[PDB]
RNA sequence: GGUACCUAACCAGAAAGCCACGGCUAACUACGUGCCAGCAGCCGCGGUAAUACGUAGGUGGCAAGCGUUGUCCGGAAUUAUUGGGCGUAAAGGGCUCGCAGGCGGUUUCUUAAGUCUGAUGUGAAAGCCCCCGGCUCAACCGGGGAGGGUCAUUGGAAACU
RNA sequence: AUUAGCUAGUUGGUGAGGUAACGGCUCACCAAGGCGACGAUGCGUAGCCGACCUGAGAGGGUGAUCGGCCACACUGGGAC
């Protein structure tokens, strides 16, 4: 069943830092790795790499801390939910803790993180905030 | 991280209340008085205590937020980011405003934030009206709150790809 | 029918008017199809705005401007070069 | 009004003096020599309110109505309300030296003439605009207020220009911050027109 | 020059039971301005068929005209699919 | 509740009644109804005047003048000053306001109207209880 | 309409009241009355020492006004998409089979209905807001812009539905 | 919805009559055709809109003076 896989891929990553693990496996579709390559090119996790199989491949991630104890990214949120969808204009595109935290946002073309967003002045469906 | 006693404080109090006990004689009755107690370049503390006597209460309420400080970003004289503290049914959200506004808050709330020395925030209590869990849950929010330049070093970038 | 008239506006004791263009059967204040130019008999200063292109073109398409638009269309030459237009 | 049961309740005189603050550091009544208790939150927010208010001497209407216009304006909402009141013209007048208390340059404002760009101004917001001269004409001269306020020798503000022998001052370019706010704390009046 | 054309639509044949019209839905559909889900209405038309060439459950495309009768405004322009 | 459910069953507000029922509602001589007004103050002939006690432990006498308004629905006031004038067949107007000590009673008699002398020895809160000034 | 204004000749003299003062809520003292007379928006006050009732003085708020009533919006995150919940506080249908309805695993091409973005025409004028001018700023009166669009035609993008 | 059936020119066509016109707006043939749970029918209430009041905002109430459209002139009907 489990409707969408992007609510799994981020109450996934959110319990493994919850509970301060060192990696993860998710049934890796195309846009978990997009996300998961925004992650890893916004800094909010450590390593990420796909294994491929012919069950769906499954691609693993590997969490960031600098410091000995901390959490890197201090929470993660579903707003484009299934049965109520969520988009945005190019002008009130958000910013969540204002130049602190990010948003990715599937635009017309590429799925896109909110300040190249902002400096491409195009919209989409804005569906995960990290904190 | 415990701080020093080498600070000038200025130990404000917000609140007593007159606090029963029943015996086989009658009732005891005591006075519990909260206060908050810190100085205007960002540490705020809380402290509580219980005594026969109201300045009794008063100095060992001075004493415990004297022993539990806790420090608070200050950066533009304003919070970084909008925040909500959340701790025992009071739900203090804490949004930064503009330099001229002034500091808009509810009692407890605006005394805790006055005496940390913030200009300008906007904060609303969407949970109960009880003085010691408002308290709490304003030092837990902005306890939870960090640095630009944390968030900058964590991340492994720079502050101004961080805000650009 | 089409008319090109004052409309009143502004306070009690000082007026401020509209040359605009409407029907005749249309209340004063009401229904009108586009201003063209504003006029204040108050201040000593004359030459009072008007836009004197959509209006060129409304008695082009034709109309019957009032007394006081004539003779201030007159008085900086909107209807000269009317006519001007109309001769040759 | 008395003008000194105000000075003694708020603990600031008008002007600041030598007078109403010695033997009668209280207004109210019997209740002098009891103890005056602290006062609540919105106690010193009202507290400040009426300061700045009968610091100027304007009516609560007018007071909401510039908050207002203050804080629609750019800038910063409490030292800008400041900046208006200041050139608000009776106390331009008494910046300028032309009067003792702002009580008597409402007065010479009100039914004296000053002529700056008309003969009579009446209405408090106007400034001087500048770059003309335009003084206050002959009729006034030799009258017992104005030798006075000329013999008598104050700080001339430096936000404000004024000549001695023709009597004239003309403003510049924006009153400035440390004569903006000399005793008064600012940000609770804010707080006080918040709610 | 060119005049201004028509509104034309596309639906399902509902019911063809009626000589020389057939009944068309429509499945565009709108949303609520308050919570913002994409809802479902359907509305239904009355077309004008010249020979009933339809069957009830085809896809036909249908433009709008003045009225050919009390509720009647389209018209039949194709039957560009056709049922089981 | 889910979005599906507040869509085919929306919210339904909270419905607020108010608390001075006869001020709301008029009435006319020749089409026979009760048709709304929320007229803030209704003149009415006094048909009963007659004092009891409170339902609360603490005891006072009170007035509880019983009055017949304009469109015809029976209602008991409070006569709020010290004494009173009033009288059966007298015409008296009355505003809304709660006695929470008397049980029943959910309307004031206002003073200054057109049969009820104010009372006198006011000196303080005199615009109330129909007291004009004693002396300029 | 000899109306505002301009010149003038003499008098501080003809021109201030309303409400509150236990807590919320800024501002208190004496005298009467003693579950009586009364107050009250809630807490409640008064059965001989009443800051809660009426006076007298004083203070406090506002000002040619000031209070009460009536109606509506807030504070009410108290019908909660923004912004609530369901073990014990009000709140899980006694449980199942299922129509319509509401959602949908991964990959690859395809259309652009939803989506996003240009162009044009429109959403009249007064209104709100932004910038200037006039009646002794003023209330107001004007001059130029911003839109209150799931609006109609058309071009472009294909990540998501 | 503590209003589940409504429609007895209403249903569409053929023609024939038709206010400036399109049209059951009227006469001859077939259908219970058409409309309904995405609320038809019925009961109650109401002129509507630019706007106004409130609110930080989403949003909640109001339709006065100014402007646009519509309806009525004691209550009905009628035509010149």
């Amino acid at each position: 069943v489990m409707t969408d896989p992007i609510a799994d891929m981020l109450t996934r990553i959110r319990n493994a830092n919850m509970v301060r693990h060192e990696k993860l496996e998710i049934p890796a579709s195309k846009l978990k790795r997009e996300i998961a390559e925004i992650l890893k090119r916004e800094g909010f996790i450590r390593d990420v790499e796909f294994v491929e199989d012919s069950k769906q491949g499954i691609i693993r991630v590997f969490l960031k801390y600098g410091q000995n104890n901390e959490r890197v990214i201090t929470g993660l949120k579903r707003i484009s939910k299934p049965g109520l969808r969520v988009y945005a204009k190019s002008n009130e595109v958000p910013r969540v803790l204002n130049g602190l935290g990010i948003a990715i946002i599937s635009t017309s073309q590429g799925v896109l993180t909110d300040k190249e967003a902002r400096a491409k002045q195009a919209g989409g469906e804005v569906l995960a905030y990290v904190w | 991280r415990i701080d020093p006693s080498k600070l000038e404080l200025e130990e404000r109090l917000v609140t007593v209340n007159r606090v029963a006990k029943v015996v086989k004689g009658g009732r005891r009755f005591r006075f519990a008085a909260l206060v908050v107690v810190g100085d205007k370049n960002g540490h705020v503390g809380f402290g509580t205590g219980k005594a026969q006597e109201v300045p009794e209460a008063i100095r060992k309420a001075v004493e415990d937020a004297k022993k539990n400080l806790i420090e608070v970003p200050m950066v533009g004289t304003t919070i970084p980011h909008e925040i909500i503290g959340r701790f025992g049914a009071g739900n203090i959200l804490l949004k930064p405003a503009s330099e001229g506004t002034g500091v808009i808050a509810g009692g407890p709330v605006r005394a805790v934030l006055e005496l940390a020395g913030v200009a300008d925030i906007l904060s609303k209590s969407l949970g109960s009206n009880t003085p010691i869990n408002m308290i709490r849950a304003t030092l837990q929010g902005l306890s939870e709150l960090k640095r630009a330049e944390d968030v900058a070093k964590l991340r492994g970038k720079s502050v101004e790809e961080l805000l650009g | 029918a089409v008319k090109i008239r004052l409309k009143r506006m502004g306070a009690k004791k000082s007026p401020f008017y509209r040359i605009v263009v409407a029907d005749s059967r249309s209340p004063r204040d009401g229904r009108f199809i586009e201003t063209v130019g504003t006029y204040n008999p108050v201040a000593k200063p004359a030459e009072v705005k008007i836009d004197e292109e959509l209006a060129l073109k409304w008695l082009q398409t034709g109309a019957k401007p009032s007394d006081t638009v004539r003779n201030l269309f007159s008085s900086q030459g909107i209807m000269e070069k009317f006519h001007n237009a109309k001769q040759g | 009004g008395p003008s000194w049961k105000l000075s003694r309740r708020l603990g600031i005189s008008l002007s600041g003096t030598g007078k109403e603050l010695e033997k009668r550091p209280y207004a109210p009544g019997p209740h002098g020599p009891g103890q005056r208790k602290k006062l609540s939150e919105y106690g010193l927010q009202l507290q400040e309110k009426q300061k700045l208010r009968h610091m100027y001497g304007v009516n609560e209407r007018q007071f909401r109505t510039l908050f207002d216009k203050a804080g629609k304006l750019a800038g910063k909402h409490g030292e800008n309300f400041m900046i208006l009141l200041d050139s608000r013209l009776d106390n331009v007048v008494y910046k300028l030296g032309l009067a003792r208390t702002r009580r008597q340059a409402r007065q010479l404002v009100n039914h004296g003439h000053i002529l700056v760009d008309g003969s009579r101004v009446d209405i408090p917001s106007y400034l001087v605009k500048p770059g003309q001269t335009i003084g206050v004409r002959e009729k006034s001269r030799n009258l017992s207020i104005i030798k006075e306020s000329v013999e008598v020798n104050n700080f001339v503000p430096e936000y404000l220009t004024f000549d001695a022998e023709k009597l004239e001052g003309t403003f510049t370019r924006l009153p400035e911050r440390s004569e903006l706010a000399p005793e008064i704390n600012e940000a609770l009046i804010v707080e006080f027109y918040s709610r | 020059s060119e005049r201004n054309q028509r509104k034309v639509y596309q639906g399902r044949v509902v019911s063809d039971k009626m000589d020389k019209t057939i009944t068309v839905v429509v499945e565009t559909y709108k949303k609520h301005t308050l919570y913002g889900k994409r809802v479902k209405y359907s509305k239904k038309f009355k077309a004008h068929d010249e020979n009933n060439q339809a069957k009830i459950g085809d896809i036909v495309k249908i433009m709008e005209t003045r009225p050919l009768s009390a509720t009647k405004r389209f018209r039949l322009v194709e039957v560009v699919e056709e049922a089981v | 509740p889910t979005i599906n459910q507040l869509i085919r069953k929306g919210r339904v507000s909270k419905v607020e009644n108010s608390k001075s029922p006869a001020l709301n509602k008029g009435y006319n001589s020749f089409k026979k109804e009760h048709t709304n007004v929320s007229s803030p103050q209704k003149r009415g002939v006094c048909t009963r005047v007659g004092t009891m006690t409170p339902k609360k432990p603490n005891s006072a006498l009170r007035k509880y003048a019983r009055v017949r308004l304009t469109n015809g629905i029976e209602v008991t006031a409070y006569i709020p000053g010290i004494g009173h004038n009033l009288q059966e067949h007298s015409v008296v107007l009355i505003r809304g306001g709660r006695v929470k000590d008397l049980p029943g009673v959910r309307y004031h008699i206002v003073r200054g109207a057109l049969d009820t002398a104010g009372v006198e020895n006011r000196a303080q809160g005199r615009s109330k209880y129909g007291t004009k000034k004693p002396k300029a």
